[PDB]
């Protein structure tokens, strides 16, 4: 997952 | 004919020189004095990690490189959460095995500095390089104890390591080649030539459909490669009927983000994204390979992650195994989607404890980087037997929390029971941890995102630029300590 | 003509009903049951943080607002790190005191909820609203214990509230009012106010200068606005020569990030970038307040960090007070810079502990969010006392590691003897921690970023939203609890 | 090379106009009396009606000058020079135009173009070569502030383009 | 600072  | 790497300590205040190891001392009187009387004419001494190559010294050692140790005392260094010592062991053994290996000399003897296992970790940690695709290559070193005495503490070494290479392996390999399918088979063949006592099932697309578990079938169908969901056992316990530990790790090996795309900039490190995989199932080989008296269940779901015609749209809505919704805000945050299955999965064997490890979030790296394993668990004694094991391996881990703050985040959704991405930026590796948290019931969960610890520069000196394999020997003493009790 | 916040608890399984805290029991009796009789009519039970308002039930208290307290015996929860009794009662007074001013009713009064503190806490943090500046504001409430039996208790409440409300309002104040000087003349007189025991220096750039404050010069300059360095005293200690605790709080007034300059979006937050400034002095005068009998320095080095034709740029170097140089890569990592010369400054006054604050980092936004603040030190008796204050507040914080693997990243430097930002994007909270660590020999030293915590939407039930003020109340028990042994 | 490598490397608060100027100053000088260096000012550049180069300095609180240095080698004295004419931005922020973050530090080096060719002329002055050599290096810093290039300006250059 |  990214962020973001 | 072979080279042969020796220790010296740092000088204490009270010594009127620097101390070498036992076998350098002894090796330097083989010598008549020579190594002593050369390291003295080579000028400053050897600081820890330092190395200083000596010839000719004698007829079956052309090549010597004494290595510095640091200081002979250094134990638990309460500031670093580790042992010193077994560190500075493994750095040095390292770096005179590396220069061993750029004078093209196969063969090596190392001293057993104090303590073998740190020693034979160091060489065999710090020899490793994934090369089987090139043409050019450096040649092959065969390391071995120097001396008779240290034998069972060296191979142990040797299998806590060659335990973390195979996981190195399984995550520098090209995703072409190791795909579900075959990161399943090699896992099979390492584990069943460890043990005779283990069950291995490379479950297939329709078994995983039949355990309804529709969050990891989500991800996998964007991409033309098959899923398998990787079931080991491991039977080491003396009562077959005795509780396993569950380990559960994410393999999706090759992350593009699927529809919500990666930029290019380095993708290519997502072949590693099986690393959660790779390093449980190495744990549990090399936990096979200790007769470890437990019982043990490893789980790995295995897919890609791809854009297509067919994969995740953000918003879709997918059924978990346990009945949960779950919205795919976010069709790259995969990892928890696979996860929520396998953990669903894992209650199903009565375990004594859960531990999943996943490459699961890039906040993880930007929150410790490759400086520790974040873990995220709801039994403190769970975190102390893992940090413990932590200090003795030097493979480090830090605790991150788990609070209801963080879930509210993530129940807080449009369409569905959970959503798969936060309402917010803030705390990425904590709500992932949370999402995970809605999927376990079990009192002795931890959860290890390993995002930071994927790959190493120069951070551990013992470990050539590459994937990492991390904190694989870690899970390795935490199973030994744990079979002891 | 006032209003009534009453407490019920949550049903256990062997009472037939929810029970009443003994303020609500006796204002039950007191209405001949009209009170359990409409809380029944109106249906479901109140669970925890909820509220419902009855009219008219007593000429004197014409809205009553009964709030749901949860489990009356909610103690230490081992899983989230804090007392839960508390919690509760914090968010369920500020939700009847917020009910009561939408009413328009400038007077309340409270049930203590069997602790009153955290009952005073939840109305005084609850009502708080920053509206100096606005045509329209909500009824300004007064809320005050109902009774007259827990009143040492409910003040204590007061007052820990009222400190975080003063770092909550220099906070969030505009920039162009609370500049340097503003700053420091209000932390002045609140000081003052609090003790006579006190004494404040507002230096002078002349000051800054003399005392070689090179990295914090190197920020402050590229602004107009006069840079001062704050020095505030509190003798509560009997005896005069008692060693000192020194707090250290990052002000910078106001973060544009300089040449390396910010993005637009939600740029306006960084007038809270003085954060660690406002908590540290904020806490002190509370301590102040409270007549703690130890002695405390607080030191603030306060300035602007704007673009302009005489700002840092990139690559310049400065010197620090120590005399050691700094390479400026990227001159948005200026809290690090001014923070040096002032935890230099720190050790010129033999503390006992020196503990900083700061809104240092992004990348502890995105570790751990508004969850908790990150707490980097080379003391874990200070860890420990420190997270035991902030299991009684609430305002929790987390362990974040200093490793010499992130200063090795912060002293691999170009031009100088440490670079101001790390050379990989990775760990970037831990590597700002480690560049401090270089400013700092004393063994005894906690730095606490509170990026994350910088901010309240909805996290904290008992905030409002805007800047949170977070940790002072556990800064002020750490205090409480020091200065008691 | 290394005398290049110094002036490039040393951060920009250090190596600023007046200082590059200096320091270049010293090392002709000590290479060869048969030199002349004019550290020309503000003033002269004004005078010089160098309203291009002007209106890059101006954003920044740190003066501008214009090296200018002569190496008499040739036995004539009249006979005319090879001129070399070198960048010598001090720090290039991109000033309103402005560079993003990353690597910006390396813009320190920006006087590489005056660093190398005035290193070049110390060099030919050390090695007493028999030519006639001038070396030319506008310095100064391009930075954002309220009295800085804005895009869409237009300045006239010495020769009068637009 | 920012990451980065
Ligand atoms: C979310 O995008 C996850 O699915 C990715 N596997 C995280 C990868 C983070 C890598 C950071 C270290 C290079
Ligand atoms: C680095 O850029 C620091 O100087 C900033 N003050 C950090 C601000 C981070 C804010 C994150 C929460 C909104
Ligand atoms: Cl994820
Ligand atoms: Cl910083
Ligand atoms: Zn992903
Ligand atoms: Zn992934
Ligand atoms: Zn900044
Ligand atoms: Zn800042």
């Amino acid at each position: 997952a990214l962020y973001y | 004919t072979k080279g042969l790497v020796l220790g010296i300590y740092s000088k204490e205040k009270e010594e009127d020189e620097p101390q070498f190891t036992s076998a350098g001392e002894n090796f330097n009187k083989l010598v008549s004095g020579k190594l002593r009387e050369i390291l003295n004419i080579s000028g400053p001494p050897l600081k820890a990690g330092k190395t200083r190559t000596f010839y000719g010294l004698h007829e079956d050692f052309p090549s010597v490189v004494v290595v510095g140790l640091g200081k002979k005392t250094a134990g638990i260094d309460e500031q670093e959460n580790w042992h010193e010592g077994k560190e500075n062991i493994r750095a040095a053994v390292a770096a005179g095995c590396r220069q061993i290996q750029d004078l093209e000399i196969p063969s090596v003897e190392v001293d057993p500095c104090g303590d073998a296992q740190a020693a034979a970790e160091g060489a065999v940690l710090g020899l490793y390089e994934y090369d089987d695709l090139k043409q050019k290559r450096k040649v092959v070193v065969s390391a071995k104890l120097h001396g008779s005495e240290d034998q069972e503490a060296w191979q142990r070494g040797v299998l806590f390591a060659s335990g973390q290479n195979l996981a190195r392996r399984l995550m520098e390999t090209p995703a072409n080649e190791m795909t579900p399918t075959k990161f399943a088979e090699i896992v099979e063949e390492n584990l069943k030539s460890a043990s005779i006592k283990t069950d291995v099932f490379i479950r297939p697309k329709s078994w995983i459909e039949e355990q309804e578990m529709g969050s990891f079938l989500s991800v996998a169908k964007g991409s033309e490669e098959p899923p398998v969901f990787l079931e080991i056992h491991y039977k080491g316990s003396p009562n077959a009927s005795e509780p396993p530990l569950v380990f559960v790790g994410k393999g999706i090996t090759f992350d593009s983000g699927g529809i919500s795309i990666k930029a290019a900039a380095n993708m290519d490190l997502m072949r590693a994204d099986m690393g959660g995989a790779a390093t449980i199932c190495s744990a549990i080989v090399s936990a096979a390979k200790l007769d470890l008296p437990i019982n043990i269940v490893g789980l790995a779901p295995l897919c890609e992650n791809m854009p297509s015609g067919k994969a995740n749209k953000p918003g879709d809505v997918v059924r978990a195994r346990n009945g949960k919704t779950i919205q795919v805000d976010n069709t790259d945050a995969e990892g928890r989607l696979i996860l929520a299955d396998a953990l669903c999965y894992a209650h199903t064997f009565n375990p004594k404890v859960i531990i999943n490890a996943a490459t699961l979030t890039g906040a993880m790296d930007i929150a410790l980087g490759s400086g520790a394993t974040g873990v995220f668990t709801n039994s403190s004694w769970l975190w102390n037997k893992l940090f413990e094991a932590s200090i003795e391996t030097g493979d480090r881990v830090w605790r991150m929390p788990l609070f209801e703050h963080y879930t509210r985040q993530v129940i807080d959704c449009q369409l569905a029971d959970v959503n798969n991405i936060g309402k917010y930026r803030s705390a990425g590796a904590c709500t992932a941890a949370a999402f995970l948290k809605e999927f376990v019931t079990h009192p002795k969960w931890a959860h290890l995102d390993i995002a930071g610890v994927m790959t190493n520069k120069d951070e551990v000196p013992y470990l050539r630029k590459g994937m990492a394999g991390r904190p694989t020997r870690t899970l390795i003493e935490f199973l030994f300590r744990f079979s002891q009790e």
